RNA sequence: UUGUACUUAGGGUCUUUACCUAGGUAGGCUAUCACGGGUAACGGGCGGUUACCGUCGGACUGCCGGAGAAGGCGCCUGAGAGA
RNA sequence: GUAAUUCCAGCUCUGCGAGUUUGCUCCCAUAUUGUUGCAGUUAAAACGCCCGUAGUCUGAAUUGGCCAGCAAUGGUCGUACGUAUACGUUCACUGUGAACAAUCAGGACGCUUAGAGUAUGGCCACAUGAAUGACUCAGCGCAGUAUGAAGUCUUUGUUAAAACAAGCUCAAUGAGAGCCAUCGGGGGUAGAUCUAUCUCAUGACGAGUGGUGGAAUACUUUGACUCAUGAGAGAGAAGCUGAGGCGAAGGCGUCUACCUAGAGGGUUUCUGUCGAUCAAGGGCGAGAGUAGGAGUAUCCAACAGGAUUAGAGACCCUGGUAGUUCCUACCUUAAACGAUGCCGACAGGAGUUUGUCAUUUGUUAAUGGCAGAAUCUUUGGAGAAAUCAUAGUUCUUGGGCU
């Protein structure tokens, strides 16, 4: 957590150092696909499914199984999210504290932690851009913030 | 360290060190000119007329009188105190002559005991305080 | 950030020689790979592990205890061969002892090696 | 040069604290920077004799006052609380009373 | 000893003191658990850690439940090793 | 920054070009320092100082190229001059 | 300044020598202009803090192993089977080649030597030499690919039905986002609460009370001062409170509900380099100060008395308005101090302590992990020293930016 901040974070997953197997459990490549995408109708964010499939049906590295990452299962059927989902979160982050500045306009620790997500997005949206997701043109203000959520 | 080292990092080195000079004095002395404002007017050596003779006298410790004389230049029509070296010599000089003025050699600045006047009288009458404190050369 | 490997973990087989211990514990790389067994064929350094973690890598060195420095200087210099032995001068201690890693066309060697072979290129660092 | 590593000051990790007073200057100083608990007994001990004659309710324990005490450097060495010491015995931290 | 320590092949205790990431090969310490509730004879798989609180297919109640760390195992059960 | 930047047509020139006159667009340069100001500024080959890196000076420099004939301005003659 | 080893003279001695002082400009001395190559805790020198564009900087990964080695290279292992004997990315960088007077360096030659000059040497008609390099960055060609770049339009691309294993690396003790259980005086809004102080009303008493080194000004029988109950006001949250926690810094302490942010930990979640630092530019910013309202208890710049003093525009004392509190606009500074810029690595022990997890029934504990916060020391190195686990890894000089 070192970005916009005084602290030096250390903690996070590390994944196995073999990527195939296991051979011990029972999982199949054609039904792990079917799976995802089972959630994706419903309306989970990658970040999130994953992690359903980790804690209901023993999946550690989703990858292991397929060969595949989340992501590119979604995008190969064609049924992604249209934004990315680390740019969904932050919007959705500040568009409901900036609903708060509205209401009691004297925390100006509110106002200073509004900028650091206001800024972090604009660093977001320059990276998905070149990338080719985000279309140039596109943009992010507060009349668009609850269009692009919703 | 304390510094850019980059490969492409070489506008940024030659601007900054153009700024840097400001701070040394000597670049900046010589660049404001900033000299012609200066009764030598930059140059070593200068004449005219004597208008009169002055007692001045040292700071401290040195208790004495110095005997600089007064000098109207030629070429500035202007008016500077100017030292005169050697004893006797003041008696030497004569009133309303015309005297070679130079630098008391500490390049600016003033000099020893002696305050104010930043020169001295190297000749007079087109022969020289040596030649005429040494005897081997007259005046009428 | 780590804005180099080859210059900053040369730093720390430094800081290990000047204590005196056995082993060191370096990302690893593919130049700081070569470095290392540069200075293996002049028998400065032991003899060591390029470690896998499906990984940037480690390495794990065996001093043999007879090395002072290991610099690597950057920006990385372009040098060639008329103007190398300036770079000799300024950067060794010795005339007599002491060797200018720089990555020659043909790979990274030695200056001994570097004007045997006709070729230049740009420094990396030196060893003493 | 420093004086101490100090500064004179036992606050770590924090901008700002808050102030109190010297009992007999009445300075503003901050907490940070010379306390004393003090219990003293409330009659005294050559008085308390005589009164326990006069007491209503017999044996009685006669009570003692309590009073944390702030004082200011200035104030602390005038009464002797502190005094100034040599530059090695500067850095002992521990209070004059020793235990086995 | 600070000079002499061997670190290519380090002892069973050292590997298990250091820190996840530390290891000369990094590698978690999270295993997939099999669990049962006496109640039933259903083997549930289940991640350690988890984030999620753990069900069988019949009962109702979680099998396991979460906190920071490790998954905090309700009433009476047990881990068989597959 | 207003012929200022492109375009189409012309005049003019030894030729090419806003060089100049027309019609049609509204452009160009700029923090990689535009524009403006200062120079005790002719540029260059080079000269002095030095362990290397540099740094100061360059009217002359025993040569090269430019500009000027008291100050602007104009023109004839000619292969060539605003002599 | 009347005993001058520095003045004025003589004598002796010294330097350099047809030279030798004296002015001003200028380079070296000078790592005191720092690319090589300085310094910034206290000597002059780190923006008060955070965002942030231009700018500079940007983790790992891609055709090798093995034998003869002294190299150039030449064999073997791998066959990966496109063009249809040359073609299948360009640069930067390196080598090599083209291209482009005197002076500088340098070869030849006894101008009598030297600075110079291009000569000059052989008695029978001969032999020569007037080299080469540098001047030098850019632009131009072929050859070599270690390092460093660009090349690479994918909710499906290139030449109805094909083919390219068609393809977009790793999951960094880089970074972001997610999820889980905790944690904290992070911030805001609203209402209670607790004594204290002041005022006012009622009762009790009956001469002082205050205040000081000592007094006086001051309030007092139109009853103060103390004591008791009762109501109101505005301000503040004692003790717990510590080299303890949180916050970008400024700063943040009663309790309750409310909206809000995030660090650290755990994670076989997701993305895949999205990052570091920063001219401009943007916000936050103690206390004082300003403008307009709402308050006004305490304390109080000014001011007014009283003391002290030679004087006292002060220190001490008694009163006192602006301010001190809330709301809306401003101002933009502090010893805004760790007088220590930010990110990154490594280098030594020791026990403290805050958060949280791990293996143990030493479970409010023991040992160990990351992240904080300090400390000690007979440790190393640094420093002018005081001192400092960073102010170390720096003439054994170069991780990146300001």
């Amino acid at each position: 957590g070192r970005l916009h901040s005084q602290g030096k974070g250390i903690s996070s997953s590390t994944c196995p150092y073999r990527r195939s197997a296991p051979h011990w459990l029972q999982l199949s490549a054609e039904n792990c696909v079917q799976m995802i995408c089972d959630y994706a109708k419903k309306g989970v964010r990658p970040s999130q499914i994953g992690a359903l499939l980790r804690d209901r049906n023993g999946v550690g590295m989703v990858r292991a199984v397929t060969g595949v990452k989340v992501l590119r299962i979604l995008k190969a059927n064609g049924l992604a999210p249209a934004l990315p989902e680390e740019l969904y979160h932050l919007i959705k982050k500040a568009t409901n504290v900036r609903k708060h500045l509205e209401h009691a306009k004297h925390d100006v620790d509110g106002k200073y932690r509004l900028i650091l997500i206001e800024s972090r997005i604009h660093r977001l949206t320059r990276y998905y851009k070149t990338r080719r997701v985000l279309a140039p043109n596109w943009k992010y203000n507060a009349q668009t913030a609850s269009a692009l959520v919703a | 360290k304390s510094k850019a080292c980059g490969r492409l990092a070489a506008r940024k080195l030659r601007l900054a060190h153009k700024s840097n000079l400001w701070a040394s004095n000597a670049y900046r002395r010589s660049l404001g000119t900033s000299i012609y404002k200066t009764p030598l007017e930059g140059t070593s050596m200068a004449s005219g007329i004597v208008v009169g003779k002055v007692a001045v006298e040292a700071k401290q410790p040195n208790s004495a009188i110095r005997k600089a004389v007064r000098v109207q230049l030629k070429k500035n029509s202007k008016v500077v105190t100017a030292f005169v070296p050697r004893d006797g010599s003041l008696r030497l000089i004569d009133d309303n002559d015309r005297v070679l003025i130079a630098g008391m050699g500490r390049s600016g600045r003033s000099v020893g005991d002696l305050p104010g006047c930043r020169f001295k009288v190297i000749k007079v009458a087109g022969f020289s305080l040596l030649a005429l404190w040494l005897g081997k050369k007259e005046k009428p | 950030v780590r804005t180099s490997v080859l210059a900053d973990a040369l730093k720390a087989i430094t800081n290990a020689e000047r204590r005196g211990m056995r082993q060191v514990l370096i990302p690893s790389s593919k130049v700081i790979i070569a470095f290392l067994k540069v200075m293996a064929s002049r028998n400065y350094i032991g003899d060591f592990e390029v470690i896998d973690d499906h990984r940037s890598g480690k390495i794990v060195i065996n001093l043999l205890g007879r090395l002072n420095k290991c610099v690597a200087i950057c920006p990385r210099f372009d040098v060639g061969l008329g103007d190398l032995e300036m770079w000799q001068a300024k950067l060794l201690p010795s005339r007599q002892f002491g060797y200018v890693v720089l990555s020659t066309d043909k790979g990274i060697m030695d200056h001994e090696e570097a004007r045997k072979h006709n070729a230049g290129g740009k420094i990396l660092g030196m060893f003493f | 040069p420093v004086k101490r590593r100090n500064h004179g000051r036992s606050k770590m990790n924090r901008g700002h604290t808050r102030t109190v007073n010297c009992m007999n200057c009445g300075r503003q100083v901050p907490k940070d920077k010379i306390t004393r608990f003090a219990i003293k007994n409330m009659v005294d001990a050559s008085s308390a004799k005589d009164v326990s004659d006069a007491c209503i309710y017999q044996g009685y324990e006669l009570p003692k006052t309590y009073q944390k005490q702030y004082y200011c450097v200035s104030c602390a060495v005038h009464r002797h609380v502190v005094r100034p010491r040599n530059v090695n015995v500067r850095r002992n931290r521990v209070p004059l009373f020793l235990k086995l | 000893t600070t000079l002499d320590v061997d670190i290519l092949h380090p002892s069973v205790e050292q590997e298990l003191h250091t820190n996840k990431k530390k290891t000369l090969v990094p590698n978690p310490r999270s295993e997939f658990l099999s669990l049962r509730c006496p109640s039933c004879t259903g083997l549930t798989t289940a991640f350690s850690h988890s984030n999620v609180p753990v069900f069988c297919k019949n009962c109702q109640t979680p099998l396991a439940t979460p906190t920071g760390g490790r998954i905090l195992l309700a009433d009476q059960v047990e881990i068989r090793p597959r």
